[PDB]
């Protein structure tokens, strides 16, 4: 039966292409970026048509990481697809706690979904906080507690930026098995990526401290 | 105006019916219960399988999963006969052509790619790419190696014409993301299920809604033609289904039951029509009666979701693909 | 009537030590979710276990039991040799068990690029190398008992390198291990909740090393440090046969008990057998 | 507005038939396509490609 050797050969180099594939895609770090819409997304991407791809290796370390801002649609028809990413990358803009209800309070609320998602119970998000010199220049020029009016700090950049920092971390509600990375990050900032490799060797040791028992 | 003219459909649901299909199909003795066992199993693929088609052979099939992989098997023999790769990996549709030389997909990236299958090199390459959906592309069908039918998540199914490459006809009219389509077996009309609980009826040559049915729920996720032509069956994310008729313009029987809480994901037909197969979120194929609403049988779980599955055309066999990355074949 | 009882209480011990390596094999091998690293590790160990509790187990058994090996020479010099390689392969993929999550915990780098099942296949080819370099010797070079070999140099030099070498290795690389989890816990530390958790987290690493190391002592020491004292001392202190025996079993109920501490233990194997039966 | 009530329009503009009728259809379809069904009846192992 040549015919039938033939398929198996096929069948044989196709599963040996699918093996190899499936290797090479087992020793990279998946991240999903989000952001309510000019959060900094595109200096995200700088500094490091449906869906963007960006594959960087740092350190011998390869992260590929997806923005679905160009996807507009229902959510929940297509975010399972991203289950099982290493983590994910929430981006947003300081600067637009005043800017309109508010940007800032849309950005916790896609938080918020994404973060207690049913299909994201045990993934780490390592959240951004751009423009922070743009955060400054508004806060002197205007009170944050436009964007939070339960709020009693002074508009400088420490009880500001803390207190923001703070109401994103509160709207984790798996603090079992998921913990937020927060970081400032300006036009200036380079230590961006060198934050996004700390969070994900921390959560790859964190789970396999889990995987032997010790965490 | 539109709220107004749609009272009198309204009144005429009720007014043409004055009863249900219960009544008239309680006169015929139920079919033997089938016990159908997994004859093939299909292996190969890494994630989650999000679709599959018969091919019109009875025989090959293809398969998309979200590892960025679309094979093409043999299930008479088990082996594989191609394994395309994807621009994109987030794929969550695939079709068959009735002719079998093309296979469509599609998903995230908002473009229909088509891949002809009748090249001598071997190998495979997109014949044409079609981004003109803003959405992620839920579904696509084939009318013929030249004309396709797509569905996408911008609320909006476009008839393409692939030597041209552009939506030679779009049909709009859905309010929330199409997710369901299937084609009339004359190919003359075809319907599609999206998120507002709808399912409408296209006429393909003139691409106006000739008909409309709001019988489900929830979001419709999967939708099939009867053998007649004259029917279709719906399922949603309501746990249940629904068949409706294109002449009396009516629901005329809703599969449901106690044991069946989560959400369908495909539906197909028999040979006869008489058995509608319908795969759910809790790993299970469920066997129907089209004529008792009864079930007849459900078949062994996969260890995950089953999210596609396909009744071939001369009913000799069920393909059911699920997010385990296993297709069972049951006969 | 005293030689059924010892007979029958010794075929319960081998027969559930032979269901549990039994069962977690057929775990392993009926599951597509459970082929990783790990549980391969874990795998070979149950592997290596069941050959324990199959061979060397039912003949240590019958000698117990029959208080005179009347099974030859050559058969009990056979039977010691499989037993001293079967055991301390057990031994030593435990110690490779304990490196591969030295690896993982130390190299996240390593652990994503390099890593690979080649990485587990080297272990155990290592492990059952020096099972059987430490198991040969005895064969290179009272009828009525079956015994280990009782010179000083290969007795000093079989310990050093089946339980000695091993228990240090593990001692180290748990060692850091702990310090690399305790760090990582403090780094991860409202602030109380925050703080209890990791104080949590502390307590459950704290005993998950105690019981693999009390497994690991509580079984093979008693064996080994008689083995190291009683040659150099052989009239100075009695060593009576009952507490003889009870040391020697002691020392292959860790055989029954891995199953139970890297498998029985485990959430996917859990997972597994729940979904099988 | 007009494209909106133009979607609707056609609807009440088409022809209903009895669901008697339509049952009738249905199950003269079945009972005509109810020999030639291998799911409904369990299919000789012969002719079966699925043996
Ligand atoms: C549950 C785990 C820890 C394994 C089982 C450990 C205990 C129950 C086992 C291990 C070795 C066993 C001993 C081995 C040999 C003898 C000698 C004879 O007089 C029969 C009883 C006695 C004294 C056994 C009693 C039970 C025993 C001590
Ligand atoms: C280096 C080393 C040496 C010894 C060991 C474990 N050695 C355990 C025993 F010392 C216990 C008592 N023994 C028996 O009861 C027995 C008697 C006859 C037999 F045929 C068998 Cl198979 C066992 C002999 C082996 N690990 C590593």
């Amino acid at each position: 039966s040549a015919e039938d050797k033939a398929a198996v050969e096929r069948s044989k180099m196709i599963d040996r292409n699918l093996r190899e594939d499936g290797e090479k895609a087992a020793r990279e770090v998946k991240l999903l970026l989000l952001g309510a819409g000019e959060s900094g997304k595109n200096t995200i991407v700088k500094q490091m048509t449906g869906i963007v791809e960006t594959h960087f290796t740092f350190k011998d370390l390869h992260f590929k990481m997806f923005d679905v801002g160009a996807q507009r649609s229902e959510r929940k028809k297509w975010i399972h697809c991203f289950e099982g990413v290493t983590a994910i990358i929430f981006c947003v803009a300081l600067s637009d706690y005043d800017l309109v209800m508010n940007r800032m309070h849309a950005s916790m609320k896609l938080f918020d979904s994404i973060c207690n998602n049913k299909w994201f119970t045990d993934t780490s998000i390592i959240l951004f906080l751009n423009k922070k010199d743009l955060f400054e220049e508004k806060i002197k020029k205007s009170p944050l507690t436009i964007c939070y009016p339960e709020y009693a700090g002074s508009n400088t950049y420490e009880e500001a930026a803390a207190y923001i920092q703070c109401q994103f971390e509160d709207l984790n509600k798996r603090k079992d098995t998921k913990e937020i990375y927060t970081h400032f990050t300006c036009s200036t900032d380079t230590k961006n990526v060198q934050f996004v490799f700390d969070a994900v060797t921390d959560v790859i040791i964190k789970n396999n401290l889990k995987d032997c028992g010790l965490f | 105006e539109a709220e107004q003219l749609k009272n009198q459909i309204r009144d005429a649901r009720k007014a043409c019916a004055d009863a249900t299909l219960s009544q008239i199909t309680n006169n015929i003795d139920p079919v033997g219960r089938i016990q159908m066992r997994t004859r093939r199993t299909l292996r190969g693929h890494l994630a989650k399988i999000y679709a599959m088609h018969w091919g019109t052979d009875s025989r090959l099939l293809v398969s998309a999963s979200q590892d960025g992989k679309l094979i093409i098997w043999d299930s008479y023999t088990t082996n594989k006969v191609h394994a395309i790769p994807l621009r994109s990996s987030w794929v969550m549709t695939c079709a068959y052509a009735p002719s079998g030389n093309y296979v469509a997909c599609g998903g995230l990236d908002n473009i229909c790619s088509i891949y002809n299958l009748k090249t001598r090199e071997g190998n495979v390459r997109v014949s044409r790419e079609l981004a003109g959906h803003t959405g992620y592309l839920s579904c696509c069908r084939f009318l013929d190696d030249n004309q396709i039918v797509t569905s996408s998540g911008d609320t909006t199914c476009a008839l393409w014409d692939i030597e041209t490459g552009q939506q030679t006809t779009t049909f709009t009219g859905h309010t929330g993301d199409v997710m369901s389509l299937s084609l009339a077996p004359d190919t003359r009309l075809f319907v599609s299920g999206a998120c507002d609980a709808s399912a409408k009826l296209w006429d393909v040559r003139e691409g106006m809604c000739r008909q409309t049915f709001t019988g489900h729920e929830s979001d419709i996720n999967a939708i099939c033609f009867f053998p007649n032509g004259n029917a279709f069956a719906t399922g949603s994310d309501d746990a249940t289904c629904r068949l409706f008729d294109l002449r009396a313009d009516q629901e005329l029987m809703t599969y449901s039951h106690d044991n069946i809480i989560c959400g369908i994901t495909s539906v197909s037909f028999s040979k006869s029509g008489r058995l509608l197969l319908a795969g759910y979120d809790d790993f299970n194929c469920n066997v129907w009666d089209a004529l008792k609403a009864d079930r007849a049988g459900v078949l062994a779980g996969h260890d995950n979701r089953v999210s596609c599955l396909g009744v071939t055309d001369d009913g000799m066999a069920v393909a059911t693909g699920s997010w385990d990355s296993f297709l069972k074949i049951w006969n | 009537s005293y030689q059924v009882i010892t007979s029958l209480l010794l075929g319960t011990l081998i027969f559930c030590a032979v269901l549990g390596n039994a069962c977690v094999v057929a775990a392993i091998a009926l599951e597509r979710s459970l082929q990783n690293v790990a549980n391969y590790l874990i795998g070979s160990l149950a592997v290596t276990d069941l050959m324990v509790s199959v061979l060397v187990l039912p003949m240590a058994a019958l000698y117990q039991v029959l208080n005179k090996w009347t099974l030859g020479q050559v058969t009990c010099d056979l039977f010691i040799a499989l037993d001293v390689l079967c055991c301390t392969s057990s031994i030593w993929h435990l110690c490779a068990i304990a490196l591969d999550r030295y690896w993982a915990i130390t190299d996240p780098i390593d652990y994503v690029n390099k890593r690979t099942p080649r990485r587990a296949a080297a272990l155990i080819s290592l492990t059952w190398l020096i099972g059987f370099l430490i198991s040969i010797p005895p064969m290179l070079g009272d009828p009525d008992a079956c015994t280990i070999s009782k010179d000083h140099g290969y007795t000093i030099y079989s310990t050093f390198g089946a339980f000695y070498i091993p228990l240090l290795l593990m001692l180290v690389l748990y060692g850091r291990i702990f310090r690399a989890a305790r760090f990582r816990i403090r780094k991860t530390v409202n602030a109380e909740a925050k703080r209890k958790m990791a104080l949590a987290r502390e307590r459950k690493t704290v005993k998950t090393l105690g019981i693999i190391m009390g497994t690991f002592i509580l079984c093979w020491l008693p064996f080994f440090i008689v083995a190291l004292v009683l040659p150099f001392c052989e009239s100075s202190c009695h060593m009576p046969t009952l507490l003889g025996a009870i040391i020697n079993w002691l020392g292959y109920s860790n055989s029954l008990l891995n199953p139970v501490i890297y498998a029985y233990f485990n959430k996917d194997f859990q997972n597994a057998f729940k979904k099988i039966i | 507005a007009r494209k909106l009530v133009e979607q609707l329009k056609m609807e009440a503009n088409i022809d209903r038939i009895k669901v008697s009728k339509a049952a009738a259809d249905l199950m003269a379809y079945c009972e005509a396509h109810a020999k030639e069904d291998p799911l409904l009846t369990p299919v000789p192992a012969s002719e079966n490609p699925f043996r």
